[PDB]
Order: structure tokens, then sequence, then C-alpha cells
């Protein structure tokens, strides 16, 4: 059988690659981590270096504090019993304040206060991480596409935990921290708003989520199919189109009557993906603030 | 209501985005042509976008697209029908002439460079201290073609330095010259490397590289094209 | 009309059936034996959908719905207006999709490229067949399949899901969703990374894959690399669909109670089942 380039047959290794300098403060990069031969069958073997820096420390600290606030609450719910902790791990939940507290921070620790504290740490962790996606691109002289794409994910997260609850006038509207409880919240949210299948922004979000899997399967397969002509060296194919890019384009042209370019497919990609959470966040933000029941809204079309 | 306004606005945005994406994707290969290379009458409803310019590193200049399209190489095919839409028959040996699935593009006759301006791809013997780190080391193995005859022996691996990966096997032929084989077109086995794409008598015809320690984008395209072309054109010499 | 670089690829050869008989293009589209087959299957299925619409009494695209046979028909045939049209349309759809994949194979052969794309597409076809064929057959009736209607198929999703409680609790469904979300995350990051390198800050030279690796190493401490990211997107998308098919093929067959209750196996493990405290004690 022909080799299909899903796993590599032979790995090679040279000196640890310390990366491009550009305007990066090298004093903030770690040393390299271990090389993983296991990872190396599918992707790069090299781990690290990673960029630290003070904003990075803030994100990591704040993110760890979020995780540990939830975890300590879980231990408390477990009665500090390790066996119970593991047994009931997916059932524990850190829940927002009751509706009576509105948007106040006056809720007692065990009744919403600790959720507010965990949420504050999460807010700092995510936004300081966003700053990092921007600044690491800036230091390398790169465009800011990653930061812009990340902002679309942040939009849905912000709508769910912050913007919508504020507009609704209570933290009780926000998502609990727990494995099963967040799934329960999601089901309940749909039931209470008259079935999200009737929310056209939910339908669109689904089209883009399915469409992201369609497009990445198409693009991943295409690049592998032309990897025998160096297709995955996409930047140099953009700069100097080769037979890889031409055969990729013509496969699609002959199949469905139109095609992309090596650069342009990545614009289809970024937009297909970001539209998942852009449309999703709109759909959720409108729910309960403007539309109480999507079935009813859809009967009026408006 | 606000939701109706939002959804209406979204569909208008989406139509505009699709128009943007489709036109961005017309920066290569357009205007469409007739089979004789002249501009086609029907270009479709999307116009070409305003040109953009990529600044290339290491003094290599710029690329501006869209721009005048030309193959910049002879194409040895001829019509097989009196109207549009039929295949074009090779006028010579399609493997030698580089057409059909043996096609290459007239890319720049210079090597791809890494971020430090060094040659991206080097023979492993010239790449300090690159080495095989896992899997069967193919160096020293006999190379077998789809006629099940031995065509040569592997004498090195050509490696992508910045990406740390095997990109070609360098194979020495009976006459002592060597050729590069795309890593994606070989099967490394315990006792041999097998190349389904080529029968042993076609190895000599693999395009050669002008300098023995680097490979240009043009040369890579000729080599990769020729090897892949063998799946169709060596099918007679293959071989259950 | 042709792309400017297209003529050199339009050679004869690569067909699986029929030799040169159907080896030609219509405009941009390659035909081939399987182009003719897709056309036949697609045309027939569309005609039968139009006939179903006439029998249903509507032309409104948002109202047309072709329903499978009621459960009482089991795995038998049904009268055309009562599930038989769904049955024939399903054969047509399957024919059209499989023909499409095989026409992709012919295109790969003519172009000298790998077969990855139709192999990937086959996963989507198998998910479709899981819902309309494999699962209905295992459960013993065509009526367990979904109807062909823009809105009525969503009614089927909702009705089917809630048959087993909150469907979120299906563990294969949790894995499928994780792959779908991870795939979209990877797609956004891949598209952004390549664009961020090709379109750098104003006046700067294009970046290199070295800068792409450096950006990710700086950001998270690991870069999967330019080959790896395309292997990954392919794996995440195909895994999402594999676990989707799996989560449905087990539902109504091996597991048919409320999915939430499946999780009691973990809770009730002898070593902690009886310990007081927590949520379940
Ligand atoms: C509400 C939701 C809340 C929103 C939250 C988050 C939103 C995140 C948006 C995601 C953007 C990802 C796309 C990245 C991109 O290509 O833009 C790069 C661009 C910067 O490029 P770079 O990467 O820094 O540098 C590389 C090159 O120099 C230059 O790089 P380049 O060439 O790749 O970038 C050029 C770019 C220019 O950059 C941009 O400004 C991108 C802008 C984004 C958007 C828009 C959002 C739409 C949401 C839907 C709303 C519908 C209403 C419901 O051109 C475009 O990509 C844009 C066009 C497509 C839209 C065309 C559309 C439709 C209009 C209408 C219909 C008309 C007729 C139909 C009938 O990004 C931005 O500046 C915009 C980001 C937002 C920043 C806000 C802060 C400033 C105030
Ligand atoms: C997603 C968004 C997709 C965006 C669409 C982009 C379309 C780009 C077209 C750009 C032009 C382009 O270069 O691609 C072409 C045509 O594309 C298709 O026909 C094929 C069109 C297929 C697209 C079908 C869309 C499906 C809708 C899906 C739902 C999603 C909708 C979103 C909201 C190329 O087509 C050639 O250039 C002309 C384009 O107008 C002309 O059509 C010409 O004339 C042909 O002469 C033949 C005579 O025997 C005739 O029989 C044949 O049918 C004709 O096409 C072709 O050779
Ligand atoms: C019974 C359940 C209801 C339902 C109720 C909901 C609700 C409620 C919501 C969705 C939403 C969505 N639904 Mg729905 N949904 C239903 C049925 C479906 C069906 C189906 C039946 O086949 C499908 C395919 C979908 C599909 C979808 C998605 C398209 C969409 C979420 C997109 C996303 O990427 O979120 C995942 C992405 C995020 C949440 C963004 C995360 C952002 C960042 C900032 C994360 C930070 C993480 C960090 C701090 C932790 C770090 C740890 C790391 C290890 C370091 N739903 C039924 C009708 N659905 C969402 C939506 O947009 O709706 C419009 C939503 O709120
Ligand atoms: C109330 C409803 C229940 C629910 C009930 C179910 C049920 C029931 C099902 C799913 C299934 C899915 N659900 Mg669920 N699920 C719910 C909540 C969610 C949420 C959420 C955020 O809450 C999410 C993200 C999901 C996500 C998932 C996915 C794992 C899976 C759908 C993708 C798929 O099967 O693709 C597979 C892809 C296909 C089937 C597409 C095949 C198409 C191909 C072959 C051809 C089409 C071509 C043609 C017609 C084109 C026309 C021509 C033009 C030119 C274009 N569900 C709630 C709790 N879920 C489904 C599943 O797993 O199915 C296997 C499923 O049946
Ligand atoms: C376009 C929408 C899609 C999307 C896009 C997207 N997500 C993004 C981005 C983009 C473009 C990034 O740039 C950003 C990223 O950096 O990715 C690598 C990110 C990201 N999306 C993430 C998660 C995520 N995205 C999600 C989904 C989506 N993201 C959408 C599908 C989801 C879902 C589907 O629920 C999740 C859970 C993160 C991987 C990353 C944002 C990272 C972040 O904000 O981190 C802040 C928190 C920390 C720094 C610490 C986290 C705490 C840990 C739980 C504890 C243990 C880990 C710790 C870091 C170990 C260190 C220990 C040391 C002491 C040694
Ligand atoms: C496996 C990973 C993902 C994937 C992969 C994938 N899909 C693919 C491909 C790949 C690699 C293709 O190569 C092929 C393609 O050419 O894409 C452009 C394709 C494709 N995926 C498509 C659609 C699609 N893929 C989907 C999803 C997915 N595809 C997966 C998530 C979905 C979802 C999620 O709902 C849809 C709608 C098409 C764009 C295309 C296949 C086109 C095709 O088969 O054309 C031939 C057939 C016709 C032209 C029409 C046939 C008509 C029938 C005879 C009658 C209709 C019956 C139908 C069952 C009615 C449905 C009604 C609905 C309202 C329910
Ligand atoms: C790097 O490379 C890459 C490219 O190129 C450089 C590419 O192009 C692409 C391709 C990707 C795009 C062009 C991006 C946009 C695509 C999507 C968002 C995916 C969804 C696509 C659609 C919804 C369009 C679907 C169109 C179809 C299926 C064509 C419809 C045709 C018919 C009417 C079928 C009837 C019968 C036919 C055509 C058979 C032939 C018979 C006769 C003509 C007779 C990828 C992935 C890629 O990675
Ligand atoms: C959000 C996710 C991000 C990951 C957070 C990574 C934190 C790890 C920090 C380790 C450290 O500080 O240095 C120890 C160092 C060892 O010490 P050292 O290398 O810093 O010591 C030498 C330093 N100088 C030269 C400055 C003196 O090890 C590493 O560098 C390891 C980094 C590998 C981390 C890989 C995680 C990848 C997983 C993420 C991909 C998935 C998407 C998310
Ligand atoms: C073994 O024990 C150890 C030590 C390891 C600890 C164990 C840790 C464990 C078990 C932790 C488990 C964590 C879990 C299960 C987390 C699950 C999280 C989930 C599922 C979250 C899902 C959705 C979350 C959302 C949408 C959150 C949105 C939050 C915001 C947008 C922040 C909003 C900010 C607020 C309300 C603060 C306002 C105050 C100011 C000043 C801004
Ligand atoms: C990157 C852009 C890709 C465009 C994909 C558009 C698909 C539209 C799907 C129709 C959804 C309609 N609905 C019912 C949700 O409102
Ligand atoms: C088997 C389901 C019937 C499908 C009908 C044909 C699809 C037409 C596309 C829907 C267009 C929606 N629109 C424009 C009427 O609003
Ligand atoms: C916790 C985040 C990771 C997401 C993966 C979803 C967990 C579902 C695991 C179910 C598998 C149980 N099983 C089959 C091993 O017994
Ligand atoms: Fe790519």
């Amino acid at each position: 059988a022909e080799y299909q380039n899903i796993f590599s047959q032979v790995q090679v290794r040279g000196p640890a690659d310390l990366g491009m300098t550009e305007d990066v403060n090298l004093a903030n990069r770690s040393g390299v981590g271990p090389f993983s031969t296991l990872l190396g069958w599918f992707g790069n073997a090299q781990l690290g270096p990673i960029y630290l820096g003070s904003l990075g420390v803030l994100s990591l600290f704040s993110g760890l504090m979020w995780f540990f606030t939830i975890g300590i609450w879980f231990w408390y719910q477990a009665g500090w019993n390790p066996a119970v902790f593991l047994r009931d791990l997916f059932f524990f939940s850190l829940e927002p304040p009751a509706p009576e507290y509105g948007l106040s921070f006056a809720a007692p620790l065990k009744e919403g206060g600790l959720w507010l504290i965990a949420s504050f740490f999460m807010f700092v962790a995510v936004w300081s991480w966003w700053g990092r996606t921007y600044l690491r691109a800036q230091a390398l002289g790169m465009g800011k596409h990653t930061a812009w794409a990340f902002l679309s994910a942040i939009w849905l997260w912000m709508v769910l935990g912050f913007i919508r609850p504020i507009l609704m006038g209570s933290w009780s509207e926000a998502v609990p921290y727990g494995i099963f409880s967040h799934l329960d919240w999601t089901n309940n949210f749909s039931l209470v708003h008259g079935n999200l299948f009737y929310n056209p922004f939910h339908g669109l979000s689904i089209a883009f989520l399915y469409g992201s899997a369609l497009l990445f399967a198409m693009h991943g397969a295409t690049i592998l199919a032309v990897s025998r002509f160096g297709g995955e060296r996409e930047l140099e194919q953009i700069a100097d189109r080769g037979t890889a890019a031409e055969r990729a384009a013509l496969f699609w042209r002959w199949t469905m009557g139109f095609n992309a370019t090596m650069e342009g497919i990545h614009r289809w990609a970024i937009w297909m993906a970001v539209l998942v959470t852009l449309t999703g966040g709109i759909g959720i933000l409108l729910s309960g603030t403007v539309v109480d029941n999507w079935y009813v809204w859809g009967q009026n079309h408006g | 209501d606000l939701a109706s306004l939002a959804i209406y606005s979204f569909w208008i945005f989406l139509a505009g985005l699709i128009y943007y994406l489709q036109t961005e994707n017309m920066r290569e290969g357009y205007p469409l042509e007739n089979e004789d290379g002249t501009p086609a009458a029907n270009q479709g409803p999307f116009p070409l976008p305003k040109p953009k310019t990529f600044i290339l590193p290491h003094g290599r200049g710029t690329l501006t697209v869209p721009g005048p399209e030309s193959e910049d190489r002879p194409i040895a095919l001829a019509r097989t029908a009196v109207s549009e839409g039929f295949p074009h028959a090779p006028t010579g040996d399609p493997m030698k002439d580089g057409v059909g699935p043996a096609s290459w593009v007239a890319r720049r006759d210079l090597p791809e460079l890494d971020g430090h301006g060094h040659n991206k791809i080097k023979p492993m013997k010239a790449a300090a201290g690159f080495h095989v780190s896992a899997g069967k080391n193919p160096i020293g193995l006999p190379v077998r073609g789809c006629d099940l005859e031995i065509a040569g022996k592997v004498v090195d691996i050509w490696v992508d330095i910045p990406e740390q990966m095997a990109r070609f096997l360098e194979v020495e032929l009976k006459d002592g010259s060597t050729r590069l084989l795309p890593m994606q077109m070989v099967k490394v086995q315990s006792n041999r490397v097998h190349v389904n794409a080529l029968s042993s008598d076609l190895f000599a015809g693999i395009p050669t590289i002008k300098s023995p320690t680097e490979v240009t984008l043009l040369e890579e395209d000729k080599i990769c094209g020729y090897v892949a072309g063998g799946l169709m054109y060596a099918a007679p010499k293959r071989k259950s | 009309a042709l792309l400017s670089f297209e003529r050199k690829y339009r050679v004869p050869g690569g067909t699986l059936v029929g030799g040169n008989l159907f080896d030609f293009w219509v405009g941009p589209f390659y035909v081939g034996f399987f182009g003719v087959a897709t056309f036949f299957f697609a045309a027939l299925g569309i005609i039968l959908i139009a006939w179903s619409a006439v029998l249903q009494g509507t032309w409104n695209p948002q109202l047309i719905s072709v329903y499978p046979p009621a459960l009482e028909y089991g795995l038998g045939g049904a009268p055309l207006a009562k599930g038989g049209l769904w049955q024939i349309i399903t054969i047509c759809a399957t024919g059209a999709f499989v023909s499409w994949a095989l026409r992709e194979v012919e295109i790969c052969r003519k172009l000298g490229i790998g077969y990855h794309i139709p192999f990937a597409f086959a996963f989507a076809i198998l998910a479709y067949l899981t819902l309309v064929l494999f699962r209905p057959v295992m459960m013993g009736a065509w009526g367990y399949a979904f109807p062909y209607g823009i809105w009525t198929h969503l009614d089927w999703v909702s009705n089917t899901g809630y048959t087993y409680g909150n469907f979120h609790y299906n563990p294969a469904h949790m894995i499928a969703i994780s792959f779908f979300f991870t795939n979209a995350l990877a797609l956004a990051l891949h598209g952004a990374l390549v664009l961020s390198a090709a379109n750098p800050e104003k006046g700067k030279e294009m970046r290199t894959p070295d800068h792409e690796d450096t950006f990710f190493r700086d950001l998270v401490g690991y870069s999967i690399g330019t080959l790896g990211i395309h292997r990954l997107g392919l794996l995440l998308s195909l895994s999402a669909v594999f676990f989707s098919a799996l989560c449905m093929i087990i539902t109504g067959t091996i597991w048919f109670d409320q999915w939430v209750d499946w999780w009691q196996w973990w809770v009730k493990l002898p070593w902690w089942a009886n310990i007081p405290g927590g949520i379940n004690g």
C-alpha cells in the first residue's frame, strides 16, 4: 500500500530550535523542554521554549486561581473526602448568586460569593491571555489575525458569563462551574427560551460549526493529498505558486466548479471558524433580553 | 424588533463577506482563458480584486496579485477534439515533457530560504548535527521500483532545517549520479525502500539538480511532478 | 473557460470505468462515468422530491418534507406516498454521494494526487448512512430515520434526543462535541496563523514558517508544525464525525434508557458507592 503521510516514517532531529528573535525580549523565553518522539510521529517533537513575561505570569496565576477556587469548592462539597471527590467529580458545581442578589457582590461566599471570585480570576486570565495573543504577534512583526479570531471566542464567553447577566440584571443568569451542571444549564437555557432550534443565530452557528469540520476535512485532506509536491509549505506557495497549489485548486474546480488559492483558503478558514462564536454570541445575547421565546418570535418572523 | 434587524443585517453582511472571499480567491489563475490561452468571453459575475503586494524576505523582491498570468514554459499537449472540454493529448513523452500528472510549474529557480536566510532544505550530511531520531534509518537501503527491480541505493536524507523533517531521499543510481525522491512517495521497509510511482528504468529520467547540496523551488517542482506522474504513466510497467 | 494554469493538467486518463467514453469536462466540471452517475441519481432524487411535494400539497422549500415509512412498516417497502418515496430518495442520495466520492477518486487519479479527500468525504457518507440505514436496520424500522425537510429534520433531532433524556449525557456524544469544538478552535488558529505570517505589519516582509512555529512556541510552548496542523485538522474533523456516528449507532440499540443514568456505573463502584457525603451520598 502507498504511504499516506498521516504519520511520519522517519523522524530527524537537530539542535533545539530557539525561534525567531525579531523584537522579542529573549530574556523572557524559557529554555527548551523535552523532545517527544511520540508527538514526533504526527507533529513536531520539540517542546518549548515558551515566552513568560509579567503579563504571562499574571494570566497563569489568575487562571490557576480560577481553577483552584472551583477545586477547593469541590473538596468542600466532597466533605474533604478523596474517594467522594473522585466519585462525584462531575456532579460538583460552583453556582452563581441567587436572583435576589441581582448584580450585587453582597452574596455570601457559600451562596455565590466564591463563584464571583472564581469568575473575576477567569476574567483576568482570559483577557490577559488575549493581550498575549496580540503582543506575541506584535513582537514578531506578524498580523493580528490570531488576536482577532480569539476575540470572537471571547465574545461568546463574555456574553454567557458577563454581558447577558448584566443586561438581565442578575448573576444568577450566568453559567455554573461544573461538568454536568454546565450541560444542565445549557439544556435549561434552550427549554426556557422556547427551544434554541428556533433561534436563527443558533442555526447559523451550527451551520458554521458543521462547516468548520467540513472545511478543515476538505483543507486538511487537500494539503495532505498534495504534500508529495510540498503543499504544506503554504507561505512559499502563496509567494510562488507551485504545482501543489495548482493541483489543489483544480481538484476543487473540477469537482465543484470553483476553487480557492493557497492564501485565500485560509481566509475561508478563519471566517468559517470565527463565525461560529460571532453568530452564537449574538443568538445568546438576544435571548431573554430581546426575545423571551424563539418559537414565538419565529411565528412572527420578527 | 432588534432580533429581526440583527438577522436581516447578518445576511447582508454574509453576502458581502462571500463576495470578499470569492474575489480574494481570484488573485491567482484569472482571467479565465480559452484552451488556446486567449481570454475567455465569460469571466463570471465576480470582478478581480485590486492588486495587493507581498514583500518577500532576503532581497527576493515582491509578488503582486492579481497580475499578468503566463505559464513561462512550453506545454507539449494538443487538442483531441474540435470543440472545448475534451482532453489534450501529450505530443511527446509526458513524463519527459512534464505534462498531465507529471506537470511542474515554472517557480523561481532559487532555494526556499529559512527565517535567517539559509537554505531551508539541505542534505542531512551538511546539516550540523541533524540525525535520524526515530524510525528505520533509510540510508544504505536498496531502492526498488514498481517493476520490483532495484534502481539504486539511499545515500542521504534531505532535511527541512527549520521544521526538522525528512523531505527527500537522495538515491544513487547505477551510474553513480544521484536523484531526489519525495519522502511522501516512498515506503521505507525493513530491507528496502519501495517506490510504487516509478519502475526502475524511469529513475534515470528524474530531473537532476544543478548544485549537489541545494535544491531550488523549480527543481523541486520538476522532481515532484515527474515522480507523481509515474502513477499514471508507468502503470503499464506496474505490476500486481 | 480554464484557469490560466489549467490546460497542462487536462490530459486523458485516470478513469475507473468506461475508458475515454466520459473523459471530458463541462465548463469547469469534470464529468467521468461517476459524473454521469451522480447526475442520474441526483436528478432522479430531486424529481422524486418534487413529486413528494405535489403529493404533500406544497412548493414552499421550508415546508416540503419527505417522511420515512411509519414504524408499523418495519423494514419492508411502503406505498410511495406513505414512505416509499423516502425509501427511493434515500437510495438516490446514497448513489449520488457514493458517485460523488468515486468521481473525486477519478479526479485524484488524473491529477496525480493522494486520495485523502474522498476518503474523508466517505466519513460524512457513513454518518448519513448511520442515521438512515444502519441505525434504522438495527432498530428494526425505517421510521427511525430522519425526514427530509429543512425544519422537520430538526424536529426529529429534538424528538430523538429527548427520548433518552438530556442527550448531553451520551458519553460518545460528549467526545464528538469535544472534537467539533476543538476542530473549530484549530481551524480558526490555522487560518489566523498563516494569514498573520503572509500579511504582516504594514511594510514588513512576509514572515516564514519559522515565525509561525515561534509564535506558537512563545504563546503555548508548542507548535505542531505545518504538516502536523493539516494532519490534525483532518483527524479532528473525521474523529468528530466518527464519534457522532458512534453516539447514534449505540443509541436505541445497545443503550436505550435515559443517558444520564449510564453514569451510575462510576458512582456505584463498590469502593465508594456507600461513602456518605458529596452529591450522591
Ligand atoms: C438541549 C441543548 C440545546 C442547545 C443549547 C445551546 C446553548 C445554550 C448554546 C448553544 C450553543 C451552540 N450550539 Mg446548541 N443546543 C442544542 C442543540 C445543538 C445541536 C444539535 C442538536 O445537533 C448542535 C450541533 C448545536 C451546536 C451549537 C454550537 C454551534 C454553539 C456553540 C459554539 C461553540 O463553539 O461553543 C464553544 C465555544 C465557547 C463556549 C467559547 C469559549 C471561549 C474561551 C474564552 C474559553 C476560555 C477557556 C479557559 C479559561 C479554560 C482553559 C483551560 C485550558 C486547558 C487551558 N446545538 C439544543 C437545542 N446551544 C451556544 C450558542 O452560541 O448558541 C447560540 C450556546 O450558548
Ligand atoms: C435536543 C437535541 C439534543 C441533541 C440530539 C442529538 C441527536 C439526535 C443527534 C445529535 C447529533 C449531533 N449532536 Mg447533539 N444534541 C443536543 C445538543 C448538542 C450540542 C449542544 C451545544 O448542546 C452540540 C454541539 C451537539 C452536537 C452533536 C454532533 C456531535 C452531532 C451532529 C454532527 C454530525 O452528526 O455530523 C455528521 C454529518 C452528517 C450526517 C452530514 C452528512 C452529509 C453528506 C453525506 C451529504 C450532504 C450533501 C447534499 C444533500 C448537499 C446538497 C447540494 C448542495 C450543492 C450543497 N449536540 C441536544 C441535547 N444530537 C447527531 C449525530 O451524531 O448524528 C450522527 C444526531 O443524530
Ligand atoms: C473561533 C471560535 C473557536 C475558538 C477560537 C480560539 N480560542 C482561542 C484562541 C482562538 C483563535 C486563541 O488564540 C486562544 C489560544 O491561545 O489558543 C491556543 C484560545 C483558547 N481557547 C481555549 C479554550 C477553549 N476554546 C473554546 C472554543 C473556541 N475557541 C471556538 C470553538 C473552548 C470550548 C469549545 O468550550 C474552550 C474550552 C484555550 C485553550 C485558549 C485560551 C487560553 C486562556 O484564556 O487561558 C487563560 C487561563 C490560563 C493561562 C490557565 C488555565 C488554567 C488551567 C485550567 C489550569 C492548568 C493549566 C496550566 C496552564 C498549567 C501550567 C502549570 C504550571 C504552574 C507549570
Ligand atoms: C467528515 C467531516 C465533514 C465533511 C467532510 C466532507 N464533506 C464533503 C467533502 C468532505 C471531505 C467533499 O469532498 C464533498 C465536497 O465536494 O465538498 C465541497 C463534501 C460535501 N459535503 C456536503 C454537505 C455537507 N457536509 C456536511 C458535513 C461534513 N462533511 C462533515 C462534518 C454537512 C452537514 C454537517 O449537515 C452537509 C450538509 C456537500 C457540500 C458535498 C457533497 C456534495 C454531493 O454529494 O453532491 C452530489 C449530490 C448532489 C449534488 C445532490 C443529491 C440530492 C439527493 C439525491 C436528494 C437529497 C436527499 C437529502 C438526503 C435531503 C436532505 C434534506 C435536509 C434538509 C435534511
Ligand atoms: C485535585 O484537586 C486540585 C488541587 C487539582 C483542585 C481541583 C480542581 C478542579 C476539580 C476544578 C474543576 C474545574 C471545573 C470543573 C471547571 C469547569 C468550567 C466550565 C464547564 C465553565 C463553563 C462556562 C463558563 C463561562 C461561560 C464563564 C464566564 C465567565 C466570565 C465571562 C467572567 C465574568 C466576570 C465576573 C462575573 C466577575 C465580575 C467582577 C469584575 C470586577 C469584573
Ligand atoms: C465562510 C462563509 C460560509 C457560508 C456558509 C453559509 C451556510 C448557510 C446555512 C443556512 C442556515 C439558515 N438558517 C436556517 C440557520 O437560518
Ligand atoms: C427536501 C427538502 C426540500 C429542499 C428544498 C430546496 C432547497 C431550497 C433552498 C431554501 C431557500 C430558502 N428560501 C430562499 C426559500 O428562503
Ligand atoms: C473532561 C474534559 C474532556 C472531554 C472528554 C469527555 C469525557 C467523556 C468520557 C466518557 C468515556 C467513558 N468511558 C467510555 C471511558 O468509559
Ligand atoms: Fe493550510
